């Protein structure tokens, strides 16, 4: 969630997805991470998430799920043809939950 | 024809303030002689000194009554940097001590670093709260958590005005649509400081008073300020005593739902400015309905001001002491 200017080799789930799971053609870690996020969003949504380390909010997780998982799911190789759809279901469940409980407030339209 | 009545106050020095009780049957006076006196109105309409005591180690600047729901409570503030709270013990002191003894000092508030220039109880619907302002440029708000134990007062809020504070006024509005508000005046003589009246609003989200407004048109030293009682108006009225009498209306602008923690913005209008004292104005006080303003000044007069049905304010009476 914190990008320091100078490390070109990221450690974490985004590299494991792109280097390990993509070579195995199986995505169990990415689905289990989407399931963790889906359960955490349903039980507690923290407004001050990342306060003091970065700008507060959920945006880095949303960018990973949107740009790295969802927008790329079709371009990936899959050993099991069914797992293509298991990955799509797992990310779309998170997006549905995030939009279900969201109501537009006047504060959302002001840059804090 | 207003009849002036002299009361032999028997103060040994200048009287700085006079405060009536909620029923207008008692008055408290405070002086440079370091004393507070209480006076009771008899059935014949005469005033009698029923208590007199030394309260402070310096000039007593203001005296205020609490609302009678909290019992018979007085607060005084002083040049000695303190505010003191006093309770009247209504009981059978055996018929030999009718002179001085039924007022008990319950606490002394000592957090102020310089002269405590004004002291005001909050509106009763906020509980037993006491605001003090000091020339150190801080307003302090205390609360008595137990009305049966007036010895304990907790400092709830500290408001930095960044100007020497001279006077305070609670907004008396019981409307739940209005957050609690305090106006603070400054006697700072510096001509470079514009905005000597500051309005603070209690922000529930932050649990702090935040500066809502500054009356930039008030550049002259402020000697007294008073919010008018709000009997069903959708706007507030503030009187300001300075080189002239000023009356401001403050209409809350509807919170656009987009500022998730802002202070209320006000549409502020000067509805009256009266130079008829031709001198500094020292005190301003509203009638119980918030429709008539009284002012006093160096001209040795008390003036009465009232709006007509077209919101045009006029002087409706002048009282002069003989």
């Amino acid at each position: 969630t914190v990008r320091a200017t100078g490390l070109r080799q990221g450690v974490g789930i985004e590299v494991e997805l792109n280097e390990i799971e993509s070579r195995c053609e199986e995505y169990p870690l990415t689905r289990a991470f989407c399931q963790l996020i889906s359960t955490l969003v349903e039980s507690s949504f923290p407004t001050n998430l990342g306060a003091g380390l970065r700008a507060p909010g959920f945006e880095p997780y949303l960018q990973f799920l949107r740009d790295t998982v969802f927008l790329r799911y079709r371009t990936r190789a899959y050993r099991r043809a069914a797992e293509k759809w298991e990955v799509a279901e797992a990310v779309l469940d998170v997006f549905y939950k995030l939009l279900k409980d969201y109501e537009p407030q006047p504060e959302d339209f002001v840059d804090q | 024809m207003f009849v002036a009545r002299s009361i032999a106050a028997d103060h040994k020095d200048l009287i700085h303030d006079v405060s009536f009780d909620f029923h207008g049957r008692r008055m408290a006076t405070c002086s440079s002689d370091q004393s507070v006196k209480v006076w009771d109105k008899s059935e014949n309409g005469n005033w009698h000194c029923t208590a007199s005591w030394k309260t402070h180690s310096g000039s007593v600047w203001r005296v205020t009554w609490a609302h009678p729901e909290f019992g018979q409570v007085l607060a005084s503030c002083s040049f000695d940097r303190t505010a003191a709270v006093w309770e009247e013990i209504v009981g059978e002191s055996n018929d030999k001590l009718r002179g001085q003894s039924h007022w008990v000092k319950r606490t002394t508030l000592v957090d102020s670093r310089t002269s405590v220039t004004d002291v005001k109880f909050a509106p009763k619907h906020m509980g037993l709260m006491l605001a003090t302002c000091s020339a150190d440029g801080v307003v302090r708000i205390y609360e008595a958590p137990d009305v049966m134990n007036l010895s304990q007062w907790s400092l709830q809020h500290e408001i930095s005005c960044k100007l020497s504070c001279s006077c305070i006024s609670w907004n008396p509005s019981s409307s739940r649509a209005h957050s609690p508000m305090i106006a603070v005046g400054s006697d700072d003589s510096s001509p470079n400081i514009m905005g000597k009246v500051q309005i603070y609003e209690y922000n529930e989200n932050t649990r702090k008073y935040a500066k809502a407004e500054t009356l930039m048109s008030v550049s002259d030293p402020v000697h007294d300020i008073a919010f008018a009682p709000n009997l069903g108006r959708s706007f507030h009225i503030l009187a300001v005593a300075t080189k002239d009498v000023r009356i401001f209306t403050m209409k809350p602008l509807r919170k656009e739902l987009s500022s998730s923690g802002g202070v209320t913005k006000f549409e502020i209008h000067t509805v009256a400015q009266f130079d008829n004292h031709n001198s500094q104005v020292w005190r301003v006080s509203w009638n119980i309905t918030g429709t008539v303003l009284a002012s006093s000044g160096d001209d040795g007069t008390v003036r009465l001001w009232k709006a007509n049905y077209m919101d045009n304010w006029k002087c409706i009476g002048v009282l002069k002491g003989d």
